[PDB]
This record gives C-alpha cells, sequence and structure tokens, in this order.
RNA sequence: UUGUGGUAGACGAGCGUUGUAUUGGAGUUGAAGUCAAAGCGUGAGCAUUGGUGGAUCCAAUACAAGUGAGAAUGCCGGCA
RNA sequence: UUCUCGCAGUCAGACAGUGGGGGAUAAGCUUCAUUGUCAAGAGGGGAAGAGCCCAGAUCAUUAAAUAAGGUCCCCAAAAUA
RNA sequence: GCGAAACAGUACCGUGAGGGAAAGGUGAAAAGAACCCAGAGAUGGGAGUGAAAUAGAUUCUGAAACCAUAUGCCUACAACGUGUCAGAGCACAUUAAUGUGUGAUGGCGUGCGUUUUGAAGUAUGAGCCGGCGAGUUAUGAUAGCAAGCGUUAGUUAACCA
C-alpha cells in the first residue's frame, strides 16, 4: 500500500516557488514507487454460504437428472477386483466400453483398494467416495458409474 | 436521391460590350455593372469559375449626380500613416480624376472574395471620348 | 490479475487518426490534436448538411430569375403563374436544367398564358 | 522575452530556406593534375609559370 | 544496383552535413570529389572518405562501369545521441545534449532505377491485391 | 425522349438509358416496376399529374451510400454522444416509358 | 397514436482486456504484436489481406477484477 | 401536479417586459413580486449578442407550404398605385 | 515484482543522522565473421559460417513524437482556429466500391478541458509522444431483485473430519 514501502517522509521540494508541481512525496501512487491505493490483500474471503437444505435439494437434482440417462452403468465388487494393480486392464475395459474420451468418474461407498491402486495416470478417471464427490464433479464427468450399495445411503440421504 | 446538378466544367465565354453613361446615376448604372460582370442575368451562373462578361464605360465625366450630394458627401481615402486622411468632394473628383469614382464605387458593387481581384480587370473606364479598347469589336448598348 | 491494458489505445488512437486525413502541419499526427480537429469538422458537416439544402435551393432561384428576367416578367409572377392558375407543382431543378434542353422550358413559360 | 506558441517545422524550414551553401569557383592548373580554386594554388606548388610553395 | 557505404556515429551535427549532402547531389562522381575537395566544413571532409570507399567498393564488388555513375541521395540521420551536464550560474545546470550522425550514401549507373523503386512498390501492392482476389474465389 | 418522374419527395429528369439513384422502394431486384406518379411528359402537361400516363423501369441494384458518422459534441459541457448512419438506395435505370 | 435538445442526476440495456472452469478449433503450410490498405455495425468496436516474427492463440457460455486515459503548473523515458 | 418508498443534486443567478423598495425613477446597480429565455437550447432575424423577436434540433434527402424579418446590389426575394 | 532479476543499499547526494538510482533477452550451437577492396584506423562493402547476417555484437519483437529522401498534385494578390459542403483540372486504379490522391474556385466557419450568472478569451490546465496514474476491501445496517425452506417455521457460529 502507500504507507508500507519504505521511502520519503521528506518533501523532496518545498510547496511553493518551485517549477514543478506540488506533490512532494517519492512514494505515491503517481511516482515509479509502486504504492497502488486499491488492490488486492492477503485476507479475501473468496467464499459463499448456502443454506444446508438448497445444496442437497441440488445434489438430489443432479443425481436424478443423471441417473436417467443410459451413459451411466452400474459397478460391482466384480471388475473391481478380477482387475490387477495394473491399470492397463482398465484401459481394456475402457476400450470395450468405448468410455475412453469420457471422463467417467469413480463413486465407491467400499473404498476398495484394488480400483484405487489403478487410475493414478490418467487424466479422464479417479476415485472417490460417496461423502467426498460434490455436486460439481458429479456433473462433470459425462458417465457415471456407480456401485450397487451407493443407492441405499443416497435414498437415505435423499 | 440527386440529379447530380451540373457545373460547368472552365468554359467560360465572354463578350465584349459599350456603355456610353450620358444621364445616368451612379447607383442605377453600378447596380447593371455589376449585374455584367457576374453575369446575373446569364443562365449560365455558378460562383466557382466567373460566369461574367467584359464592360467597357466611356465618357465617365458626364455622369451627374442628384440633389445636393455634390457639395455635402465626403469620399475618404487613408494612408496608413498618422492623419492621411485624403478627404475630397464630388465636384472635386468630376474634374480630376472621374475614373476613380466609378472604379471605387463598382468595386464596391461586388464581394470581398478571391474573384473580385480578377472581377474587377474585366471594366474599363476612360475619362475622355475616345479609347484605345477599338481590337475586340463589341457592341453598343444604353441603360446597362 | 493485474491488467496492462495496451491494444485498446493504439486501435482507438489509430483509428481517431485514420479519420483526420490530409491535414495541415501536424493535426493529422497527434491523437490529441486529431480528435479535437475531427469533433470541428464533423460539427460543420452537421451544419453543412443543411446550409447546403439552403444554398442550393438559393441558387436555384437565381437561376431561375436569370432565365426568366430575359422574357420580361418577374420570378415571382412566375411562381404566381404556377400555383394560382395553371396549377402546377414543376420542380424547381426540373425547370432549371430544362435551360440546358433548349427552349423546352420556354413550353412551360408560354403555357403559363391560359 | 521568449516565444509564445511553438514554432513547428514551418517556421524553421522557411528561415532556413535561405541557408545553403554556394559553389566556390575551380580551375585547373596547366602542370598539376587536380581541380584546384579559382585565382589559388593547389598542394602542388604552382599558380601557373612561377612556382612558390612546396611540392607537399 | 545501390552499392552504398555506410558510417555509424560520426562526430558531427546533422544539419551541417545535410548542407554538404544538397550540396553534392545531383552530380557524377568526377564533379562530386573535387566540390567537396574543397568546401571549408569539417563535414564535408569525412563524407569525402566516404565517397571515396562507397566508389571503391562499387568498382571492385559489383562491377558496373565505375565512370558512369552518380550520387543519388545523402541523409542526415540522427544517431544515437549524448547527455552531459553543465553548470552554470547559482547552481542550476542544464543537460547538453550532443549530437550524432549516421551518414550513409548511395551511388547511381543509370539515369534510372528513381522509377524502379516505385516499380517495385507498385509489384508489392499488386500482389497484396492478388492475395486479397485469391481470398474472394474462396466462396 | 427526356422525361420526368418523382420518386419519395424527390424529383428527377430521365433520359432513355440513363440511370438515377433514388430511395429504397421495397421491390425486387431485377423486375420491371411502372411507377405512376409522373409529372409533365414530353409535350403532354397534366396541371395536378399526368393522366393514365405511367413510367416503367428496371431497378438495377441496391447499394448503401458512404458512411456518415455524425457526433454530437456540447462545447466544454460532459457530453460526447455519438452516432453512425449510412442510405440505403436503389439505382436503376428506364427502358420503355409510356405516354 | 404519442414522442426521441440536454448538463447536475436517477435508471435501463451492452462492448472490450486479463486470468480461471470446462466444452470445440487454429498454429514452422507461420500465432500475437506491429506497419499500411479504397472493409462491416447505433456505439465502446469487430473483420479480411500483404510484408515484418518465429511461439502460442481463437470461438461460445460463466465466474474474479491492480481493468478501459486528454488535462491533475503531473512522474518516469525519449524527442522537437 | 396526491399518497408509501429507493436514490440524488441544488442553498452565489443573470436577463427582458411589466408592479414597487434603496439609489437622484443612474447604471450591465442592489433588493422583492409576475410572466418568458439562458443556466442545461442548437436554428433564423436583429450586421456582430445567453437573455431581444419567431420555436423546439432522431437522422438522410441537390423536396414542397409558412413564422419573426425583408425584396437595388452586397445577400435569396416586387411590383403596381 | 521487495527500493536490489545485472558484483544494490552498490553508483551518487551530502562531514553526519540519512536520502537514495538506471539498465535482463543475437543466434539451436560463436558456427563471434578466414580472406579481399577503400580508408591510418575505427568501420563499411564483399566473400565465408549459418535456414535466416534486416540475427553482426548498437545484439527478441521494433510502432510515437522526431528528422531526412522520393513518385503524383498544388502554392508566390494571400486576411487563413486553416476544416467542412459543392467544385473544374491533373496523375493513378481498389478490401468494385454511385472508387482513390491532390483541391485551382465559391458558401459557411472565433479550439479542447476545468471553473463559472456567464467562454475563443486580455482568467485559467496541458510542448508532443508512449507507459503508469482513483470508487475497491474487511466487518455490520438499510432497500430492491432473485433463489431455497415454510405452519411450531428457518437457521448455524466457533470447532472436529
Amino acid at each position: 500500500t502507500k504507507g508500507e514501502v519504505r521511502g520519503g517522509g521528506k518533501k523532496p521540494y518545498k510547496q511553493k516557488h518551485t517549477g514543478k508541481a506540488r506533490q512532494g512525496s517519492t512514494r505515491n501512487p503517481h511516482f515509479v514507487g509502486g504504492g497502488i491505493v486499491f488492490g488486492p490483500k492477503p485476507n479475501r474471503n473468496y467464499s459463499l454460504k448456502l443454506n444446508k437444505k438448497a445444496h442437497t435439494a441440488a445434489l438430489h437434482t443432479v443425481w436424478s437428472e443423471k441417473l436417467a440417462s443410459d451413459n451411466t452403468h452400474l459397478v460391482d465388487q466384480n471388475l473391481f477386483n478380477k482387475t490387477e494393480g495394473k491399470t492397463k486392464v482398465m484401459m481394456q475395459f475402457l476400450k470395450s466400453a468405448k468410455l475412453l474420451d469420457k471422463n467417467v468418474l469413480f463413486v465407491v461407498n467400499t473404498l476398495n483398494t484394488n480400483l484405487e491402486q489403478s487410475t493414478s495416470n490418467i487424466k479422464n478417471v479417479q476415485v472417490k467416495h460417496l461423502d467426498k464427490v460434490s455436486v460439481r464433479d458429479l456433473m462433470l464427468a459425462n458417465a457415471l458409474l456407480v456401485e450397487k450399495e451407493v443407492l441405499k445411503a443416497l435414498e437415505g440421504k435423499f | 436521391k440527386t440529379s447530380m446538378l451540373t457545373k460547368e466544367q472552365a468554359n467560360k465565354r465572354r463578350q465584349w460590350y459599350i456603355v456610353d453613361a450620358a444621364g445616368l446615376v451612379l447607383g442605377k448604372l453600378a447596380v447593371k455593372a455589376a449585374d455584367l460582370i457576374r453575369g446575373k442575368n446569364k443562365v449560365d451562373f455558378t460562383p466557382n469559375q466567373d460566369c461574367g462578361d467584359y464592360l467597357i464605360i466611356i465618357n465617365s465625366d458626364q455622369v451627374v449626380l442628384t440633389g445636393n450630394k455634390k457639395e455635402n458627401e465626403f469620399w475618404y481615402h487613408h494612408s496608413q500613416y498618422i492623419g492621411g486622411i485624403k478627404k475630397v468632394s464630388g465636384r472635386d473628383m468630376l474634374k480630376k480624376q472621374s475614373d476613380k469614382l466609378v472604379y471605387n464605387a463598382v468595386k464596391g458593387m461586388l464581394p470581398d472574395n478571391r474573384l473580385s481581384r480578377r472581377w474587377i480587370t474585366k471594366v474599363h473606364v476612360f475619362k475622355g471620348d475616345k479609347h484605345n479598347m477599338e481590337a475586340q469589336k463589341p457592341t453598343t448598348l444604353n441603360w446597362s | 490479475m493485474r491488467i496492462k491494458g495496451g491494444k485498446q489505445t493504439r486501435v482507438r488512437r489509430k483509428k481517431w487518426l485514420k479519420q483526420a486525413s490530409g491535414s495541415f502541419g501536424t493535426r493529422h499526427a497527434s491523437y490529441k490534436v486529431a480528435k479535437q480537429t475531427v469533433i470541428q469538422a464533423a460539427k460543420y458537416a452537421y451544419r453543412d448538411r443543411r446550409n447546403k439544402k439552403r444554398d442550393f435551393r438559393s441558387l436555384w432561384i437565381l437561376r431561375l430569375n436569370a432565365a426568366l428576367r430575359e422574357q420580361g416578367m418577374t420570378y415571382s409572377v412566375f411562381i404566381n403563374l404556377l400555383k394560382k392558375h395553371n396549377i402546377e407543382i414543376n420542380r424547381k431543378v426540373l425547370s432549371e436544367l430544362a435551360i440546358k434542353e433548349p427552349s423546352k422550358f420556354n413550353l412551360i413559360v408560354q403555357k403559363v398564358k391560359s | 522575452a521568449v516565444q509564445q506558441r511553438r514554432s513547428s517545422k514551418h517556421r524553421r524550414d522557411k528561415r532556413r530556406s535561405h541557408d545553403a551553401l554556394t559553389a566556390q569557383a575551380l580551375s585547373v592548373c596547366q602542370k598539376c593534375g587536380k581541380k584546384k580554386l579559382f585565382h589559388r594554388v593547389c598542394s602542388c606548388g604552382m599558380y601557373g609559370d612561377l612556382r612558390v610553395k612546396k611540392a607537399y | 544496383m545501390i552499392a552504398f557505404a555506410k558510417q555509424f556515429r560520426v562526430r558531427i551535427s546533422p544539419q551541417k552535413a545535410r548542407l554538404v549532402c544538397q550540396l553534392i547531389v545531383g552530380k557524377k562522381t568526377a564533379d562530386a570529389q573535387n566540390i567537396l575537395s574543397n568546401t571549408p566544413k569539417k563535414a564535408a571532409t569525412l563524407i569525402a572518405k566516404l565517397l571515396n570507399s562507397a566508389i571503391a567498393n562499387a568498382t571492385n564488388n559489383h562491377g558496373m562501369n565505375g565512370d558512369a555513375l552518380y550520387v543519388f541521395e545523402c541523409v542526415a540521420n540522427q544517431g544515437p545521441s549524448m547527455k552531459r551536464t553543465i553548470p552554470r550560474a547559482k547552481g542550476s545546470s542544464n543537460m547538453i545534449t550532443k549530437r550524432s550522425s549516421n551518414l550513409v550514401v548511395k551511388l547511381s549507373d543509370n539515369p534510372n532505377e528513381r522509377q524502379e523503386l516505385i516499380k517495385q512498390q507498385k509489384a508489392l501492392v499488386k500482389k497484396r491485391v492478388e492475395g486479397q482476389q485469391k481470398a474472394k474465389m474462396a466462396r | 425522349m427526356h422525361a420526368i418522374v418523382v420518386c419519395g419527395s424527390k424529383q428527377y429528369l430521365v433520359h432513355e438509358n440513363d440511370t438515377f439513384f433514388v430511395e429504397k422502394l421495397e421491390a425486387p431486384v431485377g423486375k420491371e416496376i411502372q411507377l405512376d406518379k409522373v409529372l409533365m411528359l414530353d409535350e403532354k402537361i397534366g396541371a395536378p399529374y399526368l393522366e393514365k400516363a405511367r413510367v416503367v423501369c428496371v431497378v438495377e441494384k441496391h447499394g448503401l451510400q458512404r458512411k456518415v458518422n455524425v457526433i454530437k459534441h456540447i462545447s466544454q459541457k460532459h457530453h460526447l454522444k455519438k452516432y453512425g448512419h449510412r442510405q440505403p438506395y436503389t439505382k436503376l435505370k428506364v427502358v420503355r416509358f409510356v405516354h
């Protein structure tokens, strides 16, 4: 700010009887000294609060609009466990299911280690828990693969 | 929109005339002199190319004023020096220099533009009875 | 996000300077002067877009009177003989350039006499 | 005193309109292959006939 | 055919060398050195050496006649100037500006090529017009 | 021969095979239109207007005139109002005007 | 049909820049900037083309602004 | 042009006709009231003008009929008696 | 951007407290130009390397005020805020567009901002040019608009994950 940079507290010129301007100080916002009058400060909140009912209603609406399409499919423990730590098997899976270009996200209730071992070197796939996913990411996928278990919990939380 | 009104293309043609003022008055002679200079009565006038004619007036001495203008009105000329007011009367010019009177009056007829310095070269006035302008074959006419 | 903002100033100044072309002195190079010059030029254009429609009408009347004084009658009398008798809404610039087609205006001149 | 309104390039150019250098007359010496001045002697030392200055 | 000889930061003012540029322009090679080497100005003397070097370059490298040339164009270009400070009365200093000059000269062989640059400009604008025409037939 | 037409509120003389320019008449392109408001045909004088006389002509092309940028500036009183304007016109020639 | 002069001023409708979020595209067959050109809007502005240049930009929707210069006897830098 | 409400800015006026005060019925004076202009209003006339006299400029048009004012020319327009 | 991207609290201003600068970029790699011509030399023109030498040691991009040279046109009887509307002539042909540059000639024509009862001012602010150069932010209140929830409604703060 104006009074935080080091400079001169003494006027370079006397106020009058000088051919140049009235202003005297070396770090005004009108010199080459910095000192911007108005600007960002390191205390900005950058956050906005929403009522919890509205947020859960938005989550429910997004879930309802995304479960009513053929793009998504149901996924269970079977193909999570049948694949090894190798990521190539899941690539062959995606090629078979032609979901390569889709930014499919895995939503899982059990937090399986076999699935989460893979998918970490692809910009398109990532594994998250039910409580971890938000409204945004859930609609960023363009393709959903949901656990069979999460239906009951989603109904319970509405 | 517009019909593109026609202007001449510097196809200026002039004629010569003789007007022997015998009992004319200065103002009514000067108005028609300017009329002939600017070609006001000609059907082909535009101000941008000086559509005019030539005017030669003879026997300038014989033009007569009216009323008591002879001894009352004064003609003034100024020299840029101090007190240089050349003041004359009508009867003085009418005997000494009569062409100057009509010359100044006609120069008073024309607008103070860049054509007046070319409009005034079109008039020729002579104090006496003879002129050397008998080389263009003009046509005589009165009251103009 | 600190903003530099360089393109806008350049494009605005170039656009303003391009308008005032063929200008005396430095008035076609200094943007600060060029804007004032184009302001005054466009104001003159605004006033002249009516001044010219008036001045043309003035020259219109003048050149009609020039032709009509040759027939020994008055221009106002000609407008009169158009309006009250032998009703004619004939165009003035029409009858003006009908001087250019020879003697065809004389038909209208002789027609006003019933 | 000082000037009130800035003199543009026009004023300076019309002022310098008469400042150009005029050429000086030249002549050829009879036994000196040089383009020397008029009524003068060049670097070889002859005004023509009479000699006067060193060769160089 | 140009056969120019450039020079960079001579210790001379622009106008003074410009004067001898008007002085030299319009004459051939034979009647240039003689008139240049007698003017009592120090701006002309450097131009004489530069013109001699240009003459040598033209005669050697580009290989024209070397006896049918004439000076074509002389510049007085303000080169990178210099700034110093000068004392004055009562401690009111001023900035003295030492002027520079970028003096170059060009030679021509024919009474033409003053129009060949114009011809090349016409070719350039013609190629611009042709490039515009090419896009008009892409519909 | 020579003829006279009026369009909108502006009047024009017309010569055969001669073009002239008027405001947009809201007409299709390339057809022959037969204007009614004709006045003072060759040696045929209708005092209010010409009786049962029409002038036929084919429109050549629609066009836009030179750009006119009118700017309103009150002197030293915080005013820089601007406006642009062009003129949609029709260029047309006559072929067979009938008495 | 009624109107459309306009500062102080209320109020409505929009453009532009930077960055980010995605969705598409261009790019050593040549981007941006910049030079000039006789383009297109009601406007802030937006195109096309040739030369300069050898690495980043563009289009549509949103969001956040060190954000749009003619003046402050300005300040830095250059130049009459 | 009344009511409820959001949100301003204005607290130095000038001018002309008229009705009055201070001034000596002197001001381009001051101070009040009343009708209009200017502040924030371009155009035309008044030769040159914020206030005077005509009226409300969206723009383009080389298109008509008028207001105040003028018709010898400058500078568009007229004469008859 | 910290005043300091570079041998910055240095250079410098001061006797001293202290005040306190500016500037970085060739090219992929010096491959930094052997050698020749002019000149004393700096240097330039060449040749040579290199895709490029208009990348040449002044070393990325190179526009403004500025100053020169050149095509086409115009000016030396002209009262001029220098522009605008008509306008002949002249030389060219374009982002094909009632086209472009120049403008002899006629009509009209007292700048831009600020402050002001009042501006071209014999008040003021600017020499030009390029860059920087002011309505935001934190915490609360009021009022409009919009959204969610709603008949015992609505609602989370700090804090933990």
